């Protein structure tokens, strides 16, 4: 469409995209990685053996 | 060599930490923990194993300043320069129960028992052979097999003949949030505890590989669609030939 | 009240049909060996039999039976 | 045959090829590339750089 | 600079090759032609057609090794076993 | 012209990495190439990121490598990369040699390029081997000292070269302290033979799958075969990222764990599996000057291959009979790499002479009576008489 003149035709814009882009990568797909790796492992990390010392 | 001097296989046991999206179980490791203490600290020093990373792992912050303050290390000497003694802190190593080799050797009929730090890394098996090895003594060796004095019968280590002697026994140790202490539940729980000491970075060095393995597996299918992007103007090409005129 | 896990289930497995027949091997070794080594001069033999081979089939059928059947049961 | 005459391309070419698009859907796969590889260049960096920083045993004698 | 030695390829314009002629290339640009177009039946029945032919050469030298590795290794463990003691004691002597 | 032609930095980068000339049929075996160039600049990155925190001292050894898996931040990372890229050197580099073989790259003109892949291929073994010893553990140890103790075989000169190696008279803190400062330089040897490697290669071009001239139809590498080599860039730290993260010490052996002790020997005394088909081949002869010419020869006999190849078209390709006994031959290194990891008990004794005698009958007899029959076999299958 129209999404060429804006997105894809400067590269110094291409490229503002790509690192752009990539800030948000960086925390988004960590905390959705972190927060599947404790919940498909609930009950045997640190933060649930400390509540069952009550 | 023979089966017998090549020890017996040790088998695939269900580890919780097997697999690879699993963390260790750290209800299972401060349960492993009591078993080291009261079990093989009296003659298996533990010399790689900060007190600090126990913190957070198995234990909090409070109850490994009440466990490293049972211990005693050498102080830098006073103004006089005679030696002295302090209370342990958060930065010390687990104290072994021995001060020399000829000590360790001594009190177990020559045999220096080994360090414990790595020892699921430097055997045969993993922990599926230092679980195995604990249950795996008999009631009496079979028939022909002449033991030395002093030395104990398992089949899983190399030789058949061992020095160390059949330690778990049922409800020698009673755990803090009750759990019944036979002897495969303390067996299983030293050996999830010492594979958290010879690898600490197990729970996170499985989670940054799923961090890895799908950028670099997302990384490499792209990429065949890049080579196959900029190749369509190769791998299309078309060669006709016709002879030219042969009077030249 | 509770007893062991692991020895719960040797002496499950060692009932069986296949248990019941590599014990009656261990224990064809082990009175041969036996009525072998109250022998006069058996001190001063160049080798003696033992029944390590035979006790090798009977603790591999048990424990690649008891290898996933174990670890469920402890808590 | 004559050199005019182009042979049968018609098995690989596109329905239609609006340059807007064509170069949209290949600016994508470029840069989806690239967004992975600058996500994928900084943890490589951070893992060299930050290796070099204070070590465990330090931190616990500060 | 200095000069160099006659090579087997030279450069864009003088590669050293012989004269062509009469032979001319066709090819269209890549934005305007569908990748990945033909990923099934060529994953299908060209992969097929490749393993057809290739195979007869890495099979039968691995059918060869491998049998006599796997004839070997159930051979040491039966002279270290029980039953083999006797045969074990006329070949390391 | 253009700038990056018009440089005198820039025209090196061009004609070897962007207007170079490539044939446009070589199929994905020639990425070989740039993954050794990958894979050696992680084991140089991971090398001083890593040699920052290692104490060369016997014993500080094997202490301070502990230290680096437990203390420094991201230290499982950097050593788990430098085990295993290491063993993921030698299976592109064992990889790249067999390419080599299959197909013909070793004839005329391009004998100088492998007499130079030849001497890389010994500065790697070498490094692999001094790397080895820095760890200082059992099978650390205990390798040095039967590897070492080979060179008291050399008549007359012999025990005066292993007590130079040692620096004492065993493998002690001298030796460790030694092989640490000569592994830190080896590859920096290496990397100035890779140069020595591309410019042997770069007057003649690279051969291509069919063993016919490449001059006809040449692409250049640029937007070509950069995103071609970008396919197995992302392939290579795949299979690496399974070997780091999800299962680390499979390639390695358990015994390098515990502590060097020279007063225990191991069970199975076993250097790491690379080196193992070079370890079947030093067993197998029952002497000890021998057993050393005939490990060394075992390297030295990829020299004799250019001129014992008959054929006289080039490579595999297109022949049956040397295309079969190629992988006779690739089936016969994984063999003796598998004798040179059990114990010297029958029959390996003789399984290990016997594939040692067909490591050594192919470079000599195989192929120059096999490339001898196809060349005759071509000949009267199309010209009749
Ligand atoms: C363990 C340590 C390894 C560390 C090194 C990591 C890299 C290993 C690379 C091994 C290798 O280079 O073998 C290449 C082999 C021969 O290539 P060829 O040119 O003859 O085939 C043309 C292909 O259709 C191009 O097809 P195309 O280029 O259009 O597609 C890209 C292709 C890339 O695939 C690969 O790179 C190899 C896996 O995408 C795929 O099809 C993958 C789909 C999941 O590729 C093949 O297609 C397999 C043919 C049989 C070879 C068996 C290999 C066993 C060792
Ligand atoms: C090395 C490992 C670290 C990699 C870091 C990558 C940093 C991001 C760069 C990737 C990227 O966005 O590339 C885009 C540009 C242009 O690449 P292109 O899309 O093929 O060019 C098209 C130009 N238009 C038509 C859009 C104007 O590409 C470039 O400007 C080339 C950059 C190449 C860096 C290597
Ligand atoms: C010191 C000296 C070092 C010597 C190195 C020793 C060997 C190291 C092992 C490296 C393995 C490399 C295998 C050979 C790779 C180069 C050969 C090749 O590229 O195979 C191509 C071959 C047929 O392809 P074509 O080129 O003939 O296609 C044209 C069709 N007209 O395609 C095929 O026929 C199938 C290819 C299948 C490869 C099989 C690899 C086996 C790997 C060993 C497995 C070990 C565990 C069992
Ligand atoms: C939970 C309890 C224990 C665990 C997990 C444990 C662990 C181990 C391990 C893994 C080995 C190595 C076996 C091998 O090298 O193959 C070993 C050997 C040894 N252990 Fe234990 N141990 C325990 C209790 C004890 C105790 C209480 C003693 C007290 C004397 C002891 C004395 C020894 C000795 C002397 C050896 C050396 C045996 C040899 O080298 O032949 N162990 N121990
Ligand atoms: C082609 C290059 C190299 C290869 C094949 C190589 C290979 C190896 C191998 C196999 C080990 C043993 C790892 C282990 O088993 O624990 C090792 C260790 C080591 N290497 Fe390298 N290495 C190379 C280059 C380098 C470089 C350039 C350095 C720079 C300082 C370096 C530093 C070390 C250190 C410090 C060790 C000991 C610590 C450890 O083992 O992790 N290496 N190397
Ligand atoms: C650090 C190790 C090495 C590096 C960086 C290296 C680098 C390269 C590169 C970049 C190429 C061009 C790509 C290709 O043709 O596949 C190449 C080609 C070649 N290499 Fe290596 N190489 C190494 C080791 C070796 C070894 C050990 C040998 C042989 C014993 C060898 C023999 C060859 C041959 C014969 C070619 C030409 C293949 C052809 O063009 O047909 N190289 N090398
Ligand atoms: C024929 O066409 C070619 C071709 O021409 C080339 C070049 C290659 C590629 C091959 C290579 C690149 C191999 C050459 C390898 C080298 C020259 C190795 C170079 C590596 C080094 C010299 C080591 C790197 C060292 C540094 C970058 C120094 C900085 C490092 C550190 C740790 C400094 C840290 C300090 C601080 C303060 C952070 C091909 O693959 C290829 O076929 C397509
Ligand atoms: C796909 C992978 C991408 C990764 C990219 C990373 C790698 C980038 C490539 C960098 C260049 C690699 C090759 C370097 C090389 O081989 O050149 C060294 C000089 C060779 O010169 P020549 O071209 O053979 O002679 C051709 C001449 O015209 C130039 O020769 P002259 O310049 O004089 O030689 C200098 C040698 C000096 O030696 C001494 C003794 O002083
Ligand atoms: C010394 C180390 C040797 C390792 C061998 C590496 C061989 C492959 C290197 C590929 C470099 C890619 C440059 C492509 C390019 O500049 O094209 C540029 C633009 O291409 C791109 O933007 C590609 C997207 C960015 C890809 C980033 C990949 C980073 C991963 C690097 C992993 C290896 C270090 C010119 O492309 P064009 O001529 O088609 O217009
Ligand atoms: C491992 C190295 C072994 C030897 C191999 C050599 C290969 C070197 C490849 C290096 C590629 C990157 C070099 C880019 C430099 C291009 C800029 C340039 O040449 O402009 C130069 C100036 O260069 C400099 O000032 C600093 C160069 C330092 C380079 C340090 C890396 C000027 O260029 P010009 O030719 O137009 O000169 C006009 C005269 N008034
Ligand atoms: C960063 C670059 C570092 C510097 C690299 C460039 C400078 C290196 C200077 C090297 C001078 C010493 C090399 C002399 C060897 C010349 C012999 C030769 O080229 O014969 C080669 C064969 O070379 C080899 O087999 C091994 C060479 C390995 C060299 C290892 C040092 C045959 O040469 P040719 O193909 O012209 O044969 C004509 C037939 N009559
Ligand atoms: C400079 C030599 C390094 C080569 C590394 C190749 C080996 C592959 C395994 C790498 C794992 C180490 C990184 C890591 O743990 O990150 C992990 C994430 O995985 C990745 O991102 C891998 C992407 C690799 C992209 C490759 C591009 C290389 C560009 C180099 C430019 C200098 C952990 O990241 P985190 O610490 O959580 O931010």
């Amino acid at each position: 469409s129209s999404l060429y003149k804006t997105f894809f035709k400067r590269n110094a814009v291409f490229v503002g995209t790509i690192f752009a882009g990539a800030f948000v990568f960086q925390t988004v797909f960590d905390t959705a990685i972190t927060s599947w790796y404790e919940n498909h492992n609930k009950g045997k990390l640190w933060k649930d053996v400390k509540a069952r010392i009550a | 060599m023979t089966a017998a001097e090549h020890g017996l296989h040790a088998p695939a046991y269900a580890w919780s930490h097997n697999g690879p999206f699993e963390t260790f179980d750290h209800a299972s490791i401060r349960r492993g923990y009591q078993v080291y203490r009261e079990v093989c600290a009296a003659c298996h020093s533990l010399d790689r194993v900060a007190w600090r990373t126990l913190v957070g792992v198995s234990h909090t912050n409070e109850e490994v300043r009440n466990m490293a303050e049972e211990f005693e290390y050498d102080d830098e000497p006073d103004e006089q320069g005679n030696p002295k003694k302090r209370p342990g802190k958060l930065s010390d190593y687990i104290p072994g129960p021995y001060p020399n080799e000829q000590a360790a050797r001594a009190a177990n009929q020559g045999a220096l028992p080994p360090d414990l730090s790595l020892i699921v890394k430097a055997r045969h098996g993993g922990c599926d052979y230092i679980f195995s090895l604990l249950t795996g003594y008999p009631d009496e060796p079979p028939a022909g097999v002449a033991l030395p004095p002093g030395s104990n019968y398992n089949p899983y280590f190399p030789g058949g003949s061992i020095a160390m002697a059949r330690v778990l026994f049922d409800d020698m140790v009673e755990y803090e949030d009750g759990t019944p202490a036979t002897t495969s539940q303390m067996a299983k729980d030293v050996t999830t505890f010492l594979n958290w000491c010879a690898e600490p970075e197990h729970d996170e060095r499985k989670r940054l590989g799923l961090k890895t393995v799908i950028i670099l597996s997302s990384l490499y299918l792209l990429s065949i669609w890049v080579k196959k992007f900029k190749w369509a103007g190769i791998k299309t090409r078309k060669f006709v030939f016709n002879p030219p005129k042969p009077r030249k | 009240e509770v007893t062991d896990q692991l020895e719960d289930l040797r002496e499950h497995f060692k009932n069986t049909e296949e248990g019941k027949a590599l014990v009656h091997h261990y224990e064809e070794c082990a009175e041969r060996v036996k009525i072998q080594q109250q022998q006069p001069g058996y001190a001063d033999l160049e080798h003696k039999e033992d029944c390590v081979e035979e006790f090798f089939h009977l603790q591999h059928y048990l424990d690649t039976a008891t290898a996933p059947r174990l670890f469920d049961k402890l808590k | 045959k004559s050199t005019y005459r182009t042979p049968n391309f018609d098995d690989v070419l596109k329905e239609n090829n609006d340059a807007d698009k064509g170069r949209s859907y290949a600016y994508f796969m470029v840069g989806a590339m690239g967004l992975l590889s600058s996500a994928g260049a900084k943890s490589t960096v951070e893992t060299f750089i930050s290796s070099m920083t204070a070590t465990a045993d330090v931190l616990a004698m500060a | 600079g200095p000069p160099s030695g006659k090579t087997y390829m030279g450069w864009w314009g003088h590669m050293g090759g012989p004269k062509q002629k009469g032979i001319t290339s066709y090819a269209v640009s890549p934005y305007a032609q569908k990748p990945l177009q033909g990923i099934f039946h060529n994953a299908v029945f060209n992969s097929f057609r490749r393993f057809k032919s290739q195979f007869l050469y890495v099979l039968i030298p691995a059918g060869i090794y491998w049998y006599w590795w796997k004839n070997g290794n159930e051979y040491n463990e039966f002279l270290y076993s029980k039953a083999g003691r006797e045969e074990l004691e006329r070949v390391n002597v | 012209m253009a700038f990056r032609k018009s440089n005198v930095y820039l025209s090196l980068v061009n004609s070897y990495i962007i207007d170079s000339p490539q044939p446009s049929s070589i199929n994905y075996w020639w990425n070989m190439g740039s993954l050794l160039g990958l894979c050696l600049v992680i084991q140089i990155v991971t090398g001083i990121f890593m040699a920052m925190h290692y104490s060369s001292n016997i014993e500080l050894a094997f202490s301070s490598v502990e230290h680096i898996m437990r203390d420094v931040h991201n230290g499982y990372i950097l050593r788990y990369l430098h085990a295993n890229g290491a063993s993921f050197f030698f299976m592109v580099m064992f990889m790249h040699m067999a390419k080599g073989l299959y197909y013909g790259s070793y004839r005329s003109p391009r004998v100088t390029l492998w007499n130079v892949g030849v001497i890389i291929f010994i500065l790697t073994i070498a490094t692999a081997f001094l790397g080895y010893c820095c760890v200082y553990g059992q099978m650390s140890h205990w390798g040095a000292t039967v590897i070492t103790n080979l060179f008291s075989a050399i008549p007359f000169v012999g025990n005066d070269i292993v007590s130079w190696l040692w620096g004492g008279f065993s493998v002690s803190n001298p030796t460790i302290q030694r092989f640490f400062a000569l592994h830190y330089l080896v590859p920096f040897i290496i990397a100035a033979m890779v140069i020595m490697h591309l410019m042997a290669l770069h007057i003649h071009g690279s051969s291509n799958p069919l063993g016919i001239t490449g001059n006809l139809d040449r692409i250049p590498m640029h937007s070509y075969f950069i995103f071609k080599d970008l396919v197995t860039v992302f392939l290579f730290m795949l299979i690496l990222a399974l070997f780091v993260f999800y299962s680390p010490n499979t390639l390695g052996h358990p015994d390098n764990y515990i502590p060097g002790n020279p007063l225990v020997t191991p069970a199975s005394i076993v250097p790491e599996w690379y080196l193992l088909p070079f370890y079947a081949i030093l067993r197998s002869i029952p002497d000890k000057l021998l057993g050393v010419i005939t490990m060394f020869a075992a390297i030295l006999v990829l020299l004799v291959l250019p001129f014992t190849d008959r054929s006289v078209v080039r490579g595999n390709t297109f022949k049956v009979l040397s295309k079969f006994f190629f992988f006779i031959f690739v089936f016969n290194f994984v063999l003796l790499g598998q004798i040179g990891a059990c114990h010297v008990e029958v029959p390996y004794v003789l399984m290990g002479q016997i594939a040692t005698f067909i490591y050594f009958a192919y470079f000599l007899i195989i192929v120059p009576v096999i490339s001898t029959i196809e060349n005759v076999l071509f000949y009267i299958g199309r010209v009749n008489k």
